[PDB]
């Protein structure tokens, strides 16, 4: 079906946060992930954040776009693949061991 | 440490002058203020227990350093008891009070600790650029939470607190809406005067002017947290009053004074204190904010600056060497754009201390540079 | 570019005033000269190219940097020709200075067609934060060098350009071993004030102070290029006059003058431009800096303040908002401690053109923060 | 005899320098070496230059110690290993591929 694929969900980035907007995206579909590299600004009523990337290898897709408000809790908001060969199957939107 | 692990990942959330105004004078609604600091206060506190683990083994090991990390643990252990507990019971409510009040007391000595554990390590081990860098990036985070974690608690024990005669009645928590930046400075000036007198003999006089550009003829009034405003002042007088009858102990001139200017724009307020102190060399300008380069501890300073940071304001200090020097603070003149400065604890931060000597970006020559002549 | 890689590795060598002083006046050997410069400017230009070509593509690609890294490239490969040509041929000397000439015109345009392509780039793919520093990063390293280019092949040319009547002839070179600071101040006064009566009909007075705590009633003298002094200066009164006349066009009150206080210690000499011209925000200070954020082009204050540098000096601006600005030219006192402070390409210099954004390390309000008055 | 391993030489680091002084070692043996960390000062006659490690690896073995003026271009300076398995071998003072 898919190549093996990772979604970046939307955590609590602070206690009480219930949803976040996410401002900007700072990586580029296509582009090498490191972990701890900075994903997106995430804005909430409280602050905004650096939201950083956990778990290294390449943007596939973003599935929330810049400019999007409100978004809830546990939303995937982008698609990480191992390899950059693999990236093109993901332009259509287990062993990740 | 699990739990601080997950709460050094939330991040913290900075607030307002003006927040902590419309809260206490609008709202003060204990219930809200409860929701936010029994969650707010261990962020805080995990954020910076990170970074102290993050610290060179030959600091982390001192007993100071040790000891600092405990009370942290501590306070951070204390304040997770009310993350399940209801609001809705003004039993809760108190007890959360009492344990801030703890907290605050346990807290006291953190700085001079922490100083020592600092002393300890260079003198055990030496002064190295590298790591010298590395601890005054520690230093500025962890003493600027410090302080926003005495704010929180201050606003919440003076809100709640109950207390029947307060200080401050007309204040909000700490916070004056009309604080009157002269008199503060007056204040800071008497109480520097009194023990630059008590130690030489003698001080400099006091001169103070107002530019007042959003309204010409009136006093200069910001809101603020005075005893902020009150230290930094303090800490500069005292430098230039020291300075100045150093200089002039055995010169026959008389004491020029020590001048201050308040002005108020559309952003900024700022303040000059000037003095005729015989200045400083440029070279040793950037040395006067660190902590261990460093009558009457070289932390005044530095402090002071993390003061005027801490709201978004900031110290400045430039000097003519041969002459005198202008130290000013700047502080925000809206409270809307007063905000907490906190370190956050991420990768960002965590890269600061992993990082390794690099090579010089821009070049530097020869401590024996060749004889051109012959 | 093989030869660009090696050259490119190699480390620019950086000379003190007391060195360009001590050679040109007790040795002023051409051979010597020559050894040294055929090798150090194809050094220096190397370690620059390499800078150029880790820009981001969008900027490289603008004809204005491809025709920068094309010069720079026509001149390395005319001064590479000399890497094997013997002094001892007074010819080989003759040629080599005719090829200096020839490179420092070639280089005339330098400054307004890099500046033209930065200006290109900006305008078509529009300003980006993490982009604009390393920008910021560049131009500082690449003017800097392009300085110091400038400033070695005008030595050797003065020196040994044979001229017959020159213009300064008591001067080494370039360098003024007895530049009276005040005389220059007052040239670079009278230049702004010119310009600044054409355009708006009026321009503040001058009042100059010294004061030399070296040996109070002396003339400040320092050994000094002149020229670099003259453009500091020039660049800060006009914009102090421009600050000043923009300021009371409307109001009754009268001009006031621009102070100038010229200051000599053991380590510094100072030079403060004060200016009643209204201020700046803090928050703006820095960006005057900015070559890309940026009557009478934002270059003025970013490049004088790397002439100061140059020399292991520094500019420095401070204001207070409503009422005015200091602006501090910072020089070494003595010629002994100002060497050439130079750009190194080198891995520190490499991880700087290939960082991408990371988090704020401290925190960042909400842009529409909670209210908490309900 | 000796587990792989590779000496680093002084080269000429500016095109006059004929020799140079070991003015302070940046990296500790045993410590790993990557691409472009700073490994010694070297101070010559025109310069105090940050000298960076060109391979990666471990320090296995520093061969001038800090202090010692005039040394010439080419001499060892280091030795480096690639696993720091074989650092113990070298306090004894082609693989490599
Ligand atoms: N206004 C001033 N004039 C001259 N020197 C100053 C001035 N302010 C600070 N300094 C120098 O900077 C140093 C650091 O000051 P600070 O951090 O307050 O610590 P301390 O006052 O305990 O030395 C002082 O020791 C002094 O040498
Ligand atoms: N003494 C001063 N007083 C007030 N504003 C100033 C002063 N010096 C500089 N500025 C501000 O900083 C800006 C940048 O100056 P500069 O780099 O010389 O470029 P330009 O003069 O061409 O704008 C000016 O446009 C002005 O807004
Ligand atoms: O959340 C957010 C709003 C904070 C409201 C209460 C603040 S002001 C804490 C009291 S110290
Ligand atoms: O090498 C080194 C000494 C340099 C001596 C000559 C310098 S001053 C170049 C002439 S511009
Ligand atoms: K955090
Ligand atoms: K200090
Ligand atoms: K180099
Ligand atoms: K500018
Ligand atoms: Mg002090
Ligand atoms: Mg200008």
């Amino acid at each position: 079906s898919y190549p093996p694929h990772m979604q970046v969900l939307l955590p609590a980035l602070s206690p009480t946060m219930t949803m976040g907007t996410v401002q900007r995206w700072e990586k580029k579909v296509g582009e090498k992930l490191s972990e701890g590299d900075l994903l997106a600004e995430i804005e909430t009523d409280k602050a905004t954040i650096g939201f950083e990337v956990q778990e290294e290898g390449y943007l596939a897709k973003i599935l929330v776009p810049e400019g999007t408000r409100d978004v809830p809790l546990g939303t995937p908001l982008c698609i990480i693949v191992e390899k950059e060969a693999d990236i093109s199957a993901f332009a259509d939107y287990t062993d990740l061991k | 440490p699990k739990q601080i692990e997950r709460y050094s990942r939330f991040s913290p959330s900075p607030l307002s002058i003006k927040q902590f105004l419309d809260f206490g004078r609008d709202n003060a609604c204990e219930k809200t203020s409860y929701m936010f600091l029994r969650k707010e206060l261990p962020v805080r506190l995990a954020n910076t227990m990170r970074e102290v683990n993050l610290l060179p083994d030959n600091l982390l090991n001192r007993p100071s350093v040790g000891l600092v990390q405990s009370w942290y643990m501590q306070s951070f252990l204390e304040l997770l008891e009310y993350e399940n507990k209801s609001p809705e019971d003004p039993q809760v409510l108190d007890n959360f009070l009492q344990v801030l009040i703890k907290v605050r007391n346990r807290h006291n000595d953190v700085v001079p600790t922490m100083a020592q554990g600092v002393i300890e390590y260079k003198e055990k081990f030496g002064f190295d650029p590298f790591i010298s860098t590395n601890i005054q990036y520690f230093l500025d985070r962890f003493y600027t939470n410090r302080i926003s974690f005495r704010m929180l608690i201050n606003q919440h024990t003076l809100l709640f607190g109950g207390d029947t005669n307060p200080v401050h009645p007309k204040h909000i928590g700490s916070i004056d809406p009309t604080c009157n930046v002269a008199d503060v400075v007056k204040d800071a000036y008497e109480t520097a005067k009194m023990l630059c007198e008590q130690y030489y003999l003698v001080a400099p006089e006091l001169e103070v002017e107002e530019f007042n550009a959003k309204a010409p003829d009136k006093p200069i009034q910001v809101v603020y947290v005075p005893s902020h405003l009150f230290h930094m002042l303090f800490e500069l007088f005292k430098n230039s009053m020291r300075a100045t009858v150093e200089l002039y102990e055995d010169r026959k001139e008389g004491y020029p004074a020590v001048k201050t200017l308040v002005t108020l724009g559309k952003e900024d307020l700022s303040i000059k204190i000037s003095d005729l102190g015989g200045g400083v060399p440029l070279r040793k300008i950037d040395r006067l904010f660190n902590y261990m380069y460093s009558p009457l501890f070289g932390y005044g300073l530095p402090i002071s600056r993390l003061y005027a940071r801490y709201f978004q304001g900031d110290l400045k200090l430039y000097s003519m060497e041969g002459v005198g020097t202008d130290a000013v603070i700047y502080l925000k003149a809206l409270s809307s754009e007063s905000f907490e400065r906190l370190p956050v604890f991420n990768k960002s931060a965590w890269r600061h201390y992993k990082t390794t000597p690099e090579a010089d970006d821009w070049s530097n020559p020869s401590s024996e540079p060749r004889d051109a002549s012959k």
